[PDB]
């Protein structure tokens, strides 16, 4: 692993791990926006106005 | 031979007609004997320099 | 300078220009630039560099110049003959080296 | 493949698993025969001695003969004490010759005694040196025979040729001549082989006149020269770089001397034809001479014939000659002549001239596979292979794909500089052709950067700075002296930069001071530099260089003459620009004079138009005047722009840097357009339509005709359209043939020769409506973007919009971290030895061999490491491909344990040392 020929593989692994982290974040935030943000349109007027 | 020396009229192809002779033998000798023509300065150097 | 392969006469006009302002110490640096460029030394370059060793009193510089004229067998000019006799009177370097 | 034999052994055990270290295939056949379970189609190993005889016959057909020569001259010249004794004996014979005298020969200390002669020598056919009459010459002969018997010789006519050859190959001309004359004076006659051993000195030195004087001397003493004397004369003319003289000597030896040529004659003739530049037909002459030697003379070609032929075939980059060189190397390895360093060097020379780095790397890997060490010349011609690969890049195809060739140039530079860091790490003596190859590489990179990317000045500056670093510091770092090729590459660099004075300065410094004879290429550079420069008298100096080529024996090729005509016709543009700039400067000076004197103010008043009106002629009658055109027309605006704008002489004050008027670049063009009140729609060259990039449109224009027609129409009659009547000239046949040409282009698209076209409105309007919806919600231009939109649904936005390319990262497998996957992408592993890769990879006992390194040595070591059982290898092939369509998955599942332990056992050692 401490070889001078494996730097670009480590950069691609870093990009892949950051991509799957950002995709898990987008997945869970979209799950929150499909689970409970449908009630935001049907929310009460007091909780919106305050 | 090369084939283009057999059908085309360019003048250094005339050098392909004759047999191979030594370049010290065709060129005139110097003070020491047979000499290559590019070893004397006035042959290799152009006249404007 | 860097582009053209200058000869000894082109270096001689720079030698005469340095000696016109009293740059006899700087005129010897022009002669040092000539051997660094590979340009050989002509007898008109010797008679002007030996005159530059008179005012600058550079007797060690004229030691290599006078040894180079004997190695190359150049004819010594009358202005170069008097320059060697003045420095051999001051420094006494020809009498201790047996070179005349 | 370019794998190291260590990596080849690792891949071998990865492919075969644990049965690679077990029994062989024939041992399995022997077990199946002994147990009795052997099928009928298998050949049963029934007798060992006869199968051994069969395989020894089949391998004896490829067994190489021994070509090593135990030469007595090399054994004498390696003996230092015998050489010193011969040197002091020759000095004693040269400084003072002995006295051929009767009794009291003990009068001198030069020839002490060691513990009627002439008429005795004349009667009984005994030489004078073989008779001892107690003389100084007899004591000198006894000392010479005492010394010559210590080195293995015999002191005869056959023995003295050996000592004269061994002296003449180490200099020592007058010493060998003194020994020759002392032998010839003491009865041992001057044989032709003694004259050959004399001529070896002038042959090694290269002095033609001394060798011809020895030929005339042996002719004057009544000795007809045999084939050895003409062979040494041929080698004398070869060492003095007079190559057609060898062919002239061979022709006169066949004609006048009546001597049939030996195989050494053909070897020297092919060696002379390999470097002959006297005529154009050296290579067909060498081919016909080899064919005449093999077929007509009946000689069988040995290793020197194959080497001298393959060295000549490796110089021409024609593919038929390279194929001839490859078939000659294959016939060499088939005839029981194994490959050596010279054979691989000839193969690398043949592969480098076409710019094939892959074949050079395969040859460098095959050379270290067989254990043959690569010398410095192999890496030198590998660097030259990188040079010729940078030369033969298809730059127009990269211009079509809008790709700069700069990273390929940087890769080709950094690979060869890694090679230069490799040759200084192994402690090798730095050679002149390696530094010359690096200088050629940097100068060619600078030339190609000036040719292909002229606007990127920083890359040109970096390449020029590296070239000046190699030219100014690297030659005197290794104490190397520059030669004809070193000046040739730098003169080509300075000639490409149009720096004529510095190139001429280095040319006359090479000629006058260092006394070097310039090559043909650096004469062509000084010809084409003065030809390409548009200044006056450029061809007058190019013809001076042509005269200097003519009167110095430099070859004038017809391709040089055709290129002279083509380059002069091309540089006619530069000549015309430098001629027009002089009239431009004259008109500028005259304009600046006449606007200061005030003649234009007097000429602005149209007094002749006021007196002679437009409707009144000279006599006073009324004449017809044309009606005025509309001011909203184009021609009225053009004449208003001709009259109201600035003059032609006020655009630019100074001219260009090199003789030309300003306005060739786009900055001066845009500035001149700003001075004329015109904002250019095309600021730089990337906003140029470039009609040479069109592929379908010239193909349509060539066969049928102009598809536009009304592109060039003045008043409505120059339009090319089909007739309205129909038939073969109608619209239907023309549209059908245009559709057939578009079908040929689309078939080229389908087979991968052309890129896939973008989505058109006609293509979208005929599609399935759901695909139109996906295109209009995705914004895809190409159908490949639509395939990425469908096959990656997690990539898009929330409104169906497509995300760019930089926001997607695919999973890279760990199986790219293997050693054979690391050597495939290293781009320095063919230039590394076995020891360097074995030091880099593991640096343990596991790759330690204790000197010949090969794949089978590693396999033989790991076999006994497995059976002991220090090496553990898993059962079955861990590298699976070729059998099932899902094979990378099974080889990833077979290496998860090994890769995970490889990545986790060193932090286990880091945490076990109690940090």
């Amino acid at each position: 692993p401490k070889d001078k020929r494996l730097e670009s593989l480590h950069e691609k692994r870093l990009r892949y791990l950051a991509h799957m982290q950002m995709e898990r974040q987008i997945r869970c935030v979209r799950e929150n926006a499909k689970l409970f943000d449908g009630v935001e349109n049907m929310p009460e007027a007091a909780q919106c106005r305050e | 031979k090369v084939p283009h020396s057999l059908i085309y009229n360019i003048y250094p192809y005339l050098e392909e007609i004759r047999r191979r002779k030594g370049m010290m033998a065709m060129h005139p000798p110097g003070k020491d004997g047979l000499l290559m023509p590019d070893r004397v300065v006035d042959n290799r150097l152009p006249d404007h320099l | 300078s860097g582009k053209l392969k200058l000869d000894s006469i082109c270096y001689l006009a720079l030698i005469k220009a340095k000696m016109s302002r009293g740059g006899y110490a700087e005129a010897l640096a022009v002669g040092r630039e000539q051997d660094a460029d590979g340009v050989p030394f002509l007898p008109h370059t010797y008679t002007h560099l030996l005159e530059a060793a008179e005012v600058a009193d550079d007797g060690e510089m004229a030691l290599e110049l006078a040894r180079r004229m004997s190695s190359e067998q150049w004819p010594v000019s009358d202005r170069g003959r008097e320059a060697l006799k003045k420095l051999s009177t001051r420094h006494h370097w020809e009498e201790v080296a047996e070179y005349k | 493949k370019a794998l190291s034999p260590y990596a080849q052994a690792l891949r071998h055990v990865a492919l075969r698993g644990a049965t690679a270290f077990g029994p062989g295939a024939k041992e399995m056949e022997l077990d199946m025969l002994r147990k009795g379970t052997l099928p009928a189609d298998y050949r049963p190993p029934v007798q060992g001695r006869w199968d051994d005889t069969i395989e020894r016959w089949a391998y004896a057909w490829q067994f190489p003969a021994e070509e090593e020569q135990d030469d007595i001259t090399k054994s004498v010249e390696r003996n230092a004490s015998g050489m010193q004794a011969l040197l002091e004996i020759g000095n004693k014979l040269l400084r003072s010759p002995p006295s051929p005298e009767p009794l009291s020969g003990k009068a001198s200390k030069l020839y002490p005694p060691v513990g009627r002669a002439e008429e005795l020598s004349a009667k009984y056919n005994v030489p004078m040196a073989y008779i001892d009459d107690s003389s100084e010459a007899s004591n000198a002969s006894k000392s010479l025979a005492l010394v010559m018997e210590d080195v293995g010789l015999e002191f005869t006519e056959d023995g003295l040729t050996v000592v004269i050859s061994a002296l003449s190959r180490q200099g020592y001309g007058t010493i060998g001549r003194a020994i020759f004359d002392f032998a010839s004076a003491m009865g041992l006659g001057p044989s032709a082989e003694m004259y050959r051993a004399l001529m070896k000195y002038a042959s090694r030195r290269g002095d033609v006149n001394e060798s011809m004087a020895l030929i005339e001397e042996m002719k004057g003493n009544g000795i007809t020269p045999r084939i050895g004397n003409w062979h040494e004369l041929m080698y004398t003319f070869y060492k003095a770089k007079d190559y057609p003289a060898v062919s002239q000597i061979v022709d006169n030896m066949k004609m006048y001397a009546n001597i049939e040529p030996n195989e050494v004659t053909f070897v020297l003739q092919l060696k002379a034809l390999a470097k002959d530049n006297s005529q154009l037909n050296s290579l067909p002459e060498a081919i016909q001479l080899f064919d005449q030697m093999e077929n007509v003379y009946g000689f069988i070609a040995s290793r020197p014939h194959y080497d001298a032929m393959m060295f000549h075939l490796s110089q021409s980059p024609r593919p038929e000659m390279r194929l001839r060189c490859e078939e000659l190397a294959h016939k060499m390895e088939l005839m029981g002549i194994v490959w050596n360093a010279n054979t691989y060097l000839n193969l690398i020379r043949s592969a480098q001239v076409v710019g094939d780095v892959a074949a050079v790397e395969k040859y460098l890997s095959r050379m270290r596979e067989e254990g043959i060490p690569a010398s410095i010349g192999h890496l030198t011609w590998a660097v030259q292979a990188h040079v010729q690969s940078m030369i033969r890049i298809d730059y127009d195809a990269l211009k079509e794909k809008d790709e700069s060739p700069l990273p390929t140039w940087l890769e080709h530079l950094e690979t060869c500089f890694g090679i230069y860091e490799l040759v200084v790490r192994r402690g090798w003596v730095m050679q002149l052709p390696f530094v010359n190859a690096l200088l050629r590489l940097t100068c060619q990179a600078t030339i190609l950067s000036m040719e292909r990317t002229p606007d990127e000045a920083e890359t040109i500056g970096r390449f020029e700075e590296q070239a000046n670093k190699i030219w100014n510091h690297t030659f005197d770092e290794w104490q190397l002296q520059k030669d004809v090729y070193s000046y040739e590459c730098y003169i080509a660099l300075l000639a490409h930069q149009q720096r004529i004075d510095e190139a001429e300065k280095l040319f006359q410094e090479m000629i006058l001071k260092k006394d070097l004879s310039p090559s043909r290429r650096t004469y062509h550079c000084m010809i084409f530099m003065h030809l390409s420069s548009g200044e006056e008298g450029g061809t007058a100096r190019a013809l001076r260089y042509l005269e200097a080529m003519e009167r110095a024996g430099i070859q004038v090729r017809p391709s040089l003459l055709k290129k002279i005509v083509r380059v002069n016709n091309a540089a006619g543009y530069k000549r015309d620009m430098k001629r027009r700039a002089r009239r431009i400067m004259q008109a500028r000076e005259e304009y600046l004079a006449r606007k200061e004197e005030g003649v234009s103010f007097g000429e602005g008043g149209k007094e002749g138009a006021s007196n002679q009106r437009a409707d009144v002629d000279a006599e006073g009658n009324s004449i017809l005047e044309p009606l005025a055109v509309s001011p909203t027309s184009t021609l009225a605006w053009w004449e208003k722009w001709k009259r109201e704008t600035v003059s032609k002489h006020e655009l630019f004050t100074e001219e260009g840097a090199d003789g030309t008027p300003k306005g060739e670049t786009f900055e001066e063009k845009n500035e001149a357009l700003r001075m004329m009140g015109i904002t250019s729609s095309f600021q730089t060259k990337d906003l140029v339509p470039q009609p040479d990039r069109q592929k379908l449109l010239p193909l349509i224009r060539r066969e049928e005709g102009e598809i536009a027609g009304s592109l060039w129409a003045m008043d409505g009659g120059e339009l090319s359209y089909p007739k309205d009547g129909g038939g073969p000239q109608g619209w239907g046949v023309r549209l059908w043939r245009e559709r057939q040409l578009v079908k040929r282009e689309y078939q080229k698209v389908l087979d991968g020769y052309r890129p896939v076209p973008q989505l058109s409105t006609l293509g979208n309007s005929v599609r399935t409506a759901g695909d139109q919806l996906d295109i209009e919600r995705s914004g895809a231009q190409t159908p490949g973007e639509l395939s990425d939109y469908r096959n990656f649904p997690d990539n898009r936005f929330d409104g169906g919009q497509l995300k760019p390319e930089s926001e997607a990262a695919p999973a890279v497998p760990f199986s790219a971290e293997l050693v054979w996957q690391g050597e495939a992408n290293d781009k320095l592993s063919p230039y590394k030895s076995d020891e360097e890769i074995a030091l880099e990879n593991d640096n343990t006992f596991f790759s330690s061999l204790s000197t010949r390194r090969s794949k089978f040595d590693y396999l033989e070591k790991w076999r006994d490491m497995y059976r002991h059982g220090t090496l553990e290898v898993p059962e079955g092939p861990t590298l699976n491909f070729g059998r099932t369509p899902d094979d990378h998955k099974e080889t990833m599942a077979a290496l998860v344990r090994g890769w995970y332990q490889r990545n986790r056992k060193e932090p286990a050692s880091e945490e076990e040392l109690k940090r």
